[PDB]
Order: structure tokens, then C-alpha cells, then sequence
């Protein structure tokens, strides 16, 4: 259950690692073991009609999913506490930052190297899908590294606030994520399943290799319209060194019809991920990411977010 | 609504302590960090006509009933905290921490490096424009 004892009895609480919409994350240390975690304090809605805070229904769903998860590429939940105002999640400390930020420090990145990270994401999603769990918010900021200063950094998928067990009953309603990454079925209010995560993966992979966002338009409407129409391209500007294999991987994920979209199992057998011969293998090693545009994209994304924040504060400040 | 989503996130950073109400002390430091420098008498008035009930603070219902690229010009003015025409690493980091967002040294350095055309380690207006 949610433990009703005082978390401060069991944890030292440290510096603030994050400042979410109705949440704060602090580093914490379990006193008995000395082991470090992240404590995320989720504010509960104070009454049923209040639009502020998180409903208990939503918190239980998230926790119920998190308690089940045990995989090296997905964040794990250690304990949960609850007081009058907050539900406190004691989570695995994931401190290596975003994958894209790590990659953006590199001189160069081959498709080979990129798939080594990609593979880990696909294994984490295959694990979730095997448990009938849909993430529903797969995007680069939710793909983190445990520790960025090892020779082979480990991916952790995070942020299960939109995730559902896929069952006849509701995968739905507070399902609205980021336009650039959501599948057509989400944008069009159609049945959802595990397939929405597979679309998200194609969009991530697309940006991984190119430093462009497939369905982004000048506005939120164009963006959503381009998703609904599956209107994208491989532009020569961004994709002149991208292998045929990689393009086909993306192509089979960016598919409107969720039933024709590659499953997570298909994606792991696909020869861009699992070459059948040296030909396919060497091609992956010969073929390198557009790193100038990729760095421009990671950086612009962060500047775009900061502006968007300021502009929001600004609109209201008037 | 979709707008609810936006008004909910704003309320959070205005409500620094998260007790559910915006004080004028909180509204002032929010506006310090937006590059402004107003006085308590100004701050109090702003609170005083959003304050529907009249209890000296703004709650969400009240915040929510107050409802009604350019955002880049104005956004530059916020980053350049000291008005000298250039955003430094220090300004970027300091200004965004004060807006809730904790950037790593690595994020900061990527941001400046990718925007910095002439290589002086700072971002001027045009450079900002080319980035955005
Ligand atoms: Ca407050
Ligand atoms: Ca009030
Ligand atoms: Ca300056
Ligand atoms: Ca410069």
C-alpha cells in the first residue's frame, strides 16, 4: 500500500532535482542502507472538483504500474509514502541526464552505436508490452541514462504518469501528450493500445538519426494535422547519409493503421536492429548520424522550452 | 480543456510554496525573475482585482477566471538579465533555475555553444534569433 509513516523517519532528504507541475523531486538517502534514491512529492487534489493536484485514481494507477516493473531499462519504484497533502514516490535515482544530451556531446555517432542505445529502449518497451503496459509518453526527455560516465551507459525509461494497462476498460481520456510524438489514433480519439508506443518509437528514431522532427509544423494544429495525415518525408538535407535499412525501420513504425504498424517484437527482429548478414551489419557501421543538425536540434529544443515557459509566465503576468 | 493544462502549470510556479494560493510576496519574486522590478504597491493592486473573495491571495478558481515570433523578442529580454545585449552561461542558468527549470552544466553549455555563432561564449540577439 501507500505507507502512512513519516518518510523522514526512514530517509534523509537532499537537494531538489526537479520542479514539475504539481510535483517536486528531491534526492534522498535511506538511513538504514545509505543508498540514494529520488523522492517525487506528488500533490493530491484537495477536493474532487479541484483541477489542481493529482487525483487518487491517477496516482494509484501510476503506482500500481510502477510496483510491477523490474527491468534494467525501466525505472523501478522502491517504496511509496503518503501524508495529508502528498504521495511520495521513492524511485530509483536516475542521474545521467537525457540520452539525447549525452549523444549531443559526441563528435560523431554511427547507426551502429545509435542502435546499441535504441536496442535498450526496445527491450524496455518489449518488457512493458509483455505485461500489457502502454507507456503513452515515449519521447526523448523520458529516455534517460543511469550514469553517463561509464563506457556503456544504461538507458532507463521514465515517467509513467500517462501509462495504462491495456484492457477493454479505459486506456483513455487524460492521454494527451506532446503533439510531435503522439500517434494518429491519439490525435483522432480512436481506440488505443500498445501500438501508440511503437509510433512514438519511430518518431524518436527519426530524430535520433536526422536532427529533424517528422511531423512538426509552425503551429500545434499543423503538427497534429501532419500526424493525422502521416505527412512526413526523408529530406536529403537531413537524411543523405541515412541507410536504407534505417529508413525502412522508421517507415514501418510511422503507419496510420495501428494493426499494420510493426509490433515491438517485429521491431527487434528487424534487420536494422538485427542484421541477418555482414552486408546489413557493415552498412550500419559505415552509416553515420547528422551530428551538426542533431546538436542544433537538442539545443534548440531546450531553448524552445525555456522560451515557451517564459512566454507562458509573460502572458499571465499581464 | 487544453487551456486548463496551461493555466495549471503557470499557477504552480507562481505558487512557489505550493500551499494553493499566490501571495503578493510570491507574485513579486515571480516578476523579479521575469526581468521586471515592480514595487509592493503595484504588486498589491494586481492581486487586489484578481482577489475575487477579498482574502489577500489568489487561489486557482480566481487565477482561472482571469483568462484574457513575438514571444522570442520578449524572451531574449528575460534571458539577458543585466541588459548588456548578450546572454551568458551564468544568466541562462540563473534565470532558468529561478523559473523552476534545473539545467545541468551540460544542458547550459550545449545551449550557448549551439547558439553562439561568433564564438565569444555568449548569445546576442541575432544569434538567439537564428537559434529559434
Ligand atoms: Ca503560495
Ligand atoms: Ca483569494
Ligand atoms: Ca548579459
Ligand atoms: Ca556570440
Amino acid at each position: 500500500v501507500f505507507r502512512q509513516e513519516n518518510v523522514d523517519d526512514y530517509y534523509d532528504t537532499g537537494e531538489e532535482l526537479g520542479s514539475g507541475q504539481f510535483a517536486v523531486v528531491k534526492k534522498c538517502r535511506e538511513k538504514s542502507t545509505g543508498l540514494q534514491y529520488a523522492a517525487k512529492f506528488i500533490k493530491k487534489r484537495r477536493t474532487k472538483s479541484s483541477r489542481r493536484g493529482v487525483s487518487r485514481e491517477d496516482i494509484e494507477r501510476e503506482v500500481s504500474i510502477l510496483k510491477e516493473i523490474q527491468h534494467p531499462n525501466v525505472i523501478t519504484l522502491h517504496e511509496v509514502y503518503e501524508n495529508k497533502t502528498d504521495v511520495i514516490l521513492i524511485l530509483e535515482l536516475v542521474a545521467g541526464g537525457e540520452l539525447f544530451d549525452f549523444l549531443a556531446e559526441k563528435e560523431s555517432l554511427t547507426e551502429e552505436e545509435a542502435t546499441e542505445f535504441l536496442k535498450q529502449i526496445l527491450n524496455g518497451v518489449y518488457y512493458l508490452h509483455s505485461l500489457q503496459i502502454a507507456h503513452f509518453d515515449l519521447k526523448p526527455e523520458n529516455i534517460m541514462l543511469l550514469d553517463r560516465n561509464v563506457p556503456k551507459p544504461r538507458i532507463k525509461i521514465i515517467d509513467f504518469g500517462l501509462a495504462h494497462k491495456i484492457d477493454f476498460g479505459n486506456e483513455f481520456k487524460n492521454i494527451f501528450g506532446t503533439p510531435e510524438f503522439v500517434a494518429p489514433e491519439i490525435v483522432n480519439y480512436e481506440p488505443l493500445g500498445l501500438e501508440a508506443d511503437m509510433w512514438s518509437i519511430g518518431v524518436i528514431t527519426y530524430i535520433l538519426l536526422s536532427g529533424a522532427s517528422p511531423f512538426l509544423g509552425d503551429t500545434k494544429q499543423e503538427t497534429l494535422a501532419n500526424v493525422s495525415a502521416v505527412n512526413y518525408e526523408f529530406e536529403d538535407e537531413y537524411f543523405s547519409n541515412t541507410s536504407a535499412l534505417a529508413k525502412d525501420f522508421i517507415r514501418r513504425l510511422l503507419v496510420k493503421d495501428p494493426k499494420k504498424r510493426m509490433t515491438i517484437q517485429d521491431s527487434l527482429q528487424h534487420p536494422w536492429i538485427k542484421p541477418k548478414d555482414t552486408q546489413q551489419a557493415l552498412s550500419r557501421k559505415a552509416s553515420a548520424v547528422n551530428m551538426e543538425k542533431f546538436k542544433k536540434f537538442a539545443a534548440r529544443k531546450k531553448w524552445k522550452q525555456s522560451v515557451r515557459l517564459i512566454s507562458l509566465c509573460q502572458r499571465l503576468s499581464r | 480543456e487544453e487551456q486548463i493544462a496551461e493555466f495549471k502549470e503557470a499557477f504552480s510556479l507562481f505558487d512557489k510554496d505550493g500551499d494553493g494560493t499566490i501571495t503578493t510576496k510570491e507574485l513579486g519574486t515571480v516578476m523579479r525573475s521575469l526581468g521586471q522590478n515592480p514595487t509592493e504597491a503595484e504588486l498589491q493592486d494586481m492581486i487586489n482585482e484578481v482577489d475575487a473573495d477579498g482574502n489577500g491571495t489568489i487561489d486557482f478558481p480566481e487565477f482561472l477566471t482571469m483568462m484574457a515570433e513575438e514571444e522570442i523578442r520578449e524572451a531574449f529580454r528575460v534571458f539577458d538579465k543585466d541588459g548588456n545585449g548578450y546572454i551568458s552561461a551564468a544568466e541562462l542558468r540563473h534565470v532558468m533555475t529561478n523559473l523552476g527549470e534545473k539545467l545541468t552544466d551540460e544542458e547550459v553549455d550545449e545551449m550557448i555553444r549551439e547558439a553562439d555563432i561568433d564564438g565569444d561564449g555568449q548569445v546576442n540577439y541575432e544569434e538567439f534569433v537564428q537559434m529559434m
